[PDB]
RNA sequence: UUGACCUCAAAUCAGGUAGGAGUACCCGCUGAACUUAAGCAUAUCAAUAAGCGGAGGAAAAGAAACCAACCGGGAUUGCCUUAGUAACGGCGAGUGAAGCGGCAAAAGCUCAAAUUUGAAAUCUGGUACCUUCGGUGCCCGAGUUGUAAUUUGGAGAGGG
RNA sequence: GUUCUUUGUAAAGUGCCUUCGAAGAGUCGAGUUGUUUGGGAAUGCAGCUCUAAGUGGGUGGUAAAUUCCAUCUAAAGCUAA
RNA sequence: UUGACAUUGUGAAGAGACAUAGAGGGUGUAGAAUAAGUGGGAGCUUCGGCGCCAGUGAAAUACCACUACCUUUAUAGUUUC
C-alpha cells in the first residue's frame, strides 16, 4: 500500500521495500468444493426444513424481507446470518416453484 | 465416505426425520438403566475423530443423567452469612452435564482410562452422552505408538482433574486476553501473583 | 437478458395481426406500501423515438415559432391564447416558454381537474425547444403512483429494428430501480410480464 | 430340522485390574465466617481454611480460532521491568492485570476428514519350540457398523 | 572402539507442470439466569430456550447499522528442561 | 401457587387469513344508460355492437395493460386460535 516515509500521516509507516510471499493454506477455509456442494444438496433433500423454515419462506412471500430478517435474528443471531439465511432460502422459492 | 454424510446430517437435526429416530432412541435408554454398557456407538463419524478403532479394549458407555441445576444440601434451606452469598436454587455448577457424566462412570469402571464422549439424546428430565474409554490392560493397546501415554498414571483419571476436552473448555486452557485470569493453573498464576518475593538483597 | 425474447426487441414481429401504430407496455415488480413517499416518481429519459404521435400545443414566439416545425407537432404563437380557451381539448399536452410565461395567465382556467398545463414540478416552460421536443413525442415517459406494490410505464414501438429499441429500454432497467425508495422489498427488478395490446406476453 | 446374526446373561472358566495409605509441593469442585469500612446492608477479606475427588516426582501446561497495529512479533514457564500502573469501586475503604524490553531455559509434532480394494496385506489368545521385558510355526476369534500403508494446512495427495 | 548378519526389485529428500485440496455442531453465537473477575452496553464460566455457515468463522478492550482492512484457524490428542 | 416456553405428538369439526388462476359489482340527477376510475383507442373484427370528429357531468363505455379501489365469490397448497 506503500507508506508515508514518515512519522505520521494517512500512511503512518516507514518506507520499506516489500517482499510479500506465498500466502498460507490457512486462507481458504471458506473454500466450498466439489466434495461439499455436491452432499450438501444432496442430504438437504433428505432432511429438508424445519417448522420455522416453513413459515421463514412464507412470511417472505407473505409479507417481506425487512419483516423476515426481524424474526430469524429473535431466531437465531446476528444481522450478518440472517442476510446469509434469506439468501439461502430464496434460491430455493425461485428455484424450485419456477424452476 | 459415510462420515462426510453422517457428519452434515447431524447439524440439521431440526428435521421431521431426526426427530423420530431420536424419540425412538430416547425411549430405548429410558427403559434401561442410568449406567450400562451399549455394544455398538451411535455416531461412528464423531466417534472416529475422537480417536475410535473397532476392537478389543474400547468400552462404549451410556449414560442417564438428570438436569436442572444444584440445589445447596442445606437442611430446611438452612444458610448462615450474607444474602449475596444466600442464594438457593439461582445455584448452578462449575462443570457442564457432558463433562460429570464421564466422572460418574470412572467411579464404576476404575481400572479403564476413559477418552471423552458426546450429546446423543435428551427430553428434559435426563440428558443423554455417548461415553468412550479405553483399557491400558490389553497388550494391543498396552503397545503400539499410538496409546502409550494412556499406560502410564499421568493418565490415570483425566476426567477426575478436567485434563478432558470439556474439561480444558470449562477450566479455561485456552490462549487469550479474556482467559487471562486462566491462563494455565488460575490457583497457581492467583498464588504467583499474590506473591512477596525479596532477593538477598532489597532493591 | 434482453437480447433473447421480445422485451423491446426481436420475437414479437410474427404475433402481431394489425394495421395500425401501437405502443406497447412494460410491467415491473416493485413491492411498497400505501403511504406518501416509497415509489419511483422521476422521469426516464429514451432516447430514441416512440413514434406515439401525441399531438401538442407549442405555443412560442419570434425566433421560437420557427424551431418547432421539424421534430415537434403543432406549430403556434403569442396570438393563439384565445384559441382553446372554449372547450376543445385536442392535445395530450401542452409547452410553453420563456415568452410564454406572461402569456401564461388566460392558460389555465380549463386545465384544473387533470392538470396537463405548464406547471413547475412536471418540467414544460424551456428556452431550448428543439431538444425538449426529442423528449415528449419520443416520449420521457410519465410516472404517478397510486396505492398497491406494482408499475407500468411504456417504451418504444416494434415496427422498426432490434438495436436501435434495445437503448429505449436500457436507460429504464436503471431509472425505475434508482428513484424507488429505499423503503421497498426484495429485488426491485423481478416479475416481467410484457403484454402489448393483442398478442402473448414474454419473460425475463 | 440344521446353522448363523443382533442384543441381553451365567459360572469358584481363563487372564487381569480397581478400592485403602500418605497428602510438604501440584490439578479440580463446593464453599465460609471473622476482620475492615471507626456503624453496618454492596463490598473487602477470597475466588482463602476446612470439606469431597485425582495424581506424580515435580506437577499442570503447551506448539496459537495467539499477541499486535511494528521497517510487526511469534509454544509453555520463571525472574527483573512494566506498575503498584490501565481499569474496578457506598468512585468509599480499598482492590488490582497485561504486550513489550532484559534473561535463564529451550523440542517437536500426530488422529478424523481420502477406494489398499489388482486383492484385511493388520492384530489377541491358545499351543510348539526358543535366543524368554520378547521371536516364530499351527489353530480360533477380533474385525469390513472399517485394522495396516499414506497424509494433518507449515500442507499435501491422485497424475506425468 | 573391535565384530556378525546386506538392510533392497525398502524408504526418505529435492526440481517442473496439471487437477485439485476434505481442516472436529445441541458446538459458535445470541437472549436471559446466576456466579467469578482488572472487564467497564455484559471478563470468563455453568444453566435453560433458540439454534449456525463455508471467498466461511474467531478477534481487533464501547454498543449498532453500513462499506472495509488486519489477523489467524476452535469445537481431537501427545512432549522433555 | 399463578402465567410462559421446552418436554410435546396423530387426527376430526368450526370460524380463519394467505400464495394463485377464473369470475364479479360499485355517483343517486343529466348523457335512451352500469363513473374513485388512469394510459393506449378511430378501430380489435369474416359481424360492425358501441362508436366516434360530437355531446352532457365532480366523471365516458367494446378494443382494457387491471397499473386498480374491491368480493366473509368458487380452489389446486399451507395457517392463527
Amino acid at each position: 500500500t506503500v507508506k508515508t516515509g514518515i512519522a505520521i500521516g494517512l500512511n503512518k509507516g516507514k518506507k520499506v521495500t516489500s517482499m510479500t510471499p506465498a500466502p498460507k493454506i490457512s486462507y481458504k477455509k471458506g473454500a466450498a468444493s466439489n466434495r461439499t456442494k455436491f452432499v450438501r444438496s444432496l442430504v438437504r433433500e433428505i432432511a429438508g426444513l424445519s417448522p420455522y423454515e416453513r413459515r421463514l419462506i412464507d412470511l417472505i412471500r407473505n409479507s417481506g424481507e425487512k419483516r423476515a430478517r426481524k424474526v430469524a435474528k429473535k431466531r437465531l443471531g446476528s444481522f450478518t446470518r440472517a442476510k446469509a439465511k434469506v439468501e439461502e432460502m430464496n434460491n430455493i422459492i425461485a428455484a424450485s416453484r419456477r424452476h | 465416505g459415510a462420515y462426510k454424510y453422517l457428519e452434515e446430517l447431524q447439524r440439521k437435526k431440526q428435521s421431521d426425520v431426526l426427530r423420530f429416530l431420536q424419540r425412538v432412541r430416547v425411549w430405548e435408554y429410558r427403559q434401561k438403566n442410568v449406567i450400562h454398557r451399549a455394544a455398538r456407538p451411535t455416531r461412528p463419524d464423531k466417534a472416529r475423530r475422537l480417536g475410535y478403532k473397532a476392537k478389543q479394549g474400547f468400552v462404549i458407555y451410556r449414560v442417564r443423567v438428570r438436569r436442572g441445576n444444584r440445589k445447596r444440601p442445606v437442611p430446611k434451606g438452612a444458610t448462615y452469612g450474607k444474602p449475596t452469598n444466600q442464594g438457593v436454587n439461582e445455584l448452578k455448577y462449575q462443570r457442564s452435564l457432558r463433562a460429570t457424566a464421564e466422572e460418574r462412570v470412572g467411579r464404576r469402571a476404575a481400572n479403564l482410562r476413559v477418552l471423552n464422549s458426546y450429546w446423543v439424546n435428551q427430553d428434559s428430565t435426563y440428558k443423554y452422552f455417548e461415553v468412550i474409554l479405553v483399557d491400558p490392560q490389553h497388550k494391543a493397546i498396552r503397545r503400539d505408538a499410538r496409546y502409550n501415554w494412556i499406560c502410564d498414571p499421568v493418565h490415570k483419571h483425566r476426567e477426575a482433574r478436567g485434563l478432558t476436552a470439556t474439561g480444558k473448555k470449562s477450566r479455561g486452557i485456552n490462549k487469550g486476553h479474556k482467559f487471562n485470569n486462566t491462563k494455565a493453573g488460575r490457583r497457581k498464576t492467583w498464588k504467583r501473583q499474590n506473591t512477596l518475593s525479596l532477593w538477598r538483597y532489597r532493591k | 437478458v434482453k437480447e433473447l425474447l421480445k422485451y423491446s426487441n426481436e420475437t414479437k414481429k410474427r404475433n402481431f395481426l394489425e394495421t395500425v401504430e401501437l405502443q406497447v407496455g412494460l410491467k415491473n415488480y416493485d413491492p411498497q406500501r400505501d403511504k406518501r413517499f416509497s415509489g419511483s416518481l422521476k422521469l426516464p429519459n429514451c432516447p430514441r423515438p416512440n413514434m406515439s404521435i401525441c399531438i401538442f400545443g407549442d405555443a412560442f414566439d419570434v425566433d421560437r415559432a420557427k424551431s418547432c416545425g421539424v421534430d415537434a407537432m403543432s406549430v403556434d404563437d403569442l396570438k393563439k391564447l384565445n384559441k382553446n380557451k372554449k372547450l376543445i381539448k385536442k392535445l395530450s399536452k401542452k409547452y410553453n416558454a420563456f415568452i410564454a410565461s406572461e402569456v401564461l395567465i388566460k392558460q389555465v382556467p380549463r386545465l384544473l381537474g387533470p392538470q396537463l398545463s405548464k406547471a413547475g414540478k412536471f418540467p414544460t416552460p424551456v428556452s431550448h425547444n428543439d431538444d425538449l421536443y426529442g423528449k415528449v413525442t419520443d416520449v420521457r415517459s410519465t410516472i404517478k403512483f397510486q396505492l398497491k406494490k406494482v408499475l407500468c410505464l411504456a417504451v418504444a414501438v416494434g415496427n422498426v429494428e432490434m438495436e436501435e429499441d434495445v437503448l429505449v429500454n436500457q436507460i429504464l432497467m436503471s431509472v425505475n430501480f434508482f428513484v424507488s425508495l429505499l423503503k421497498k422489498n426484495w429485488q426491485n427488478v423481478g416479475s416481467l410480464v410484457v403484454k402489448s395490446s393483442m398478442g402473448p406476453a414474454f419473460r425475463l
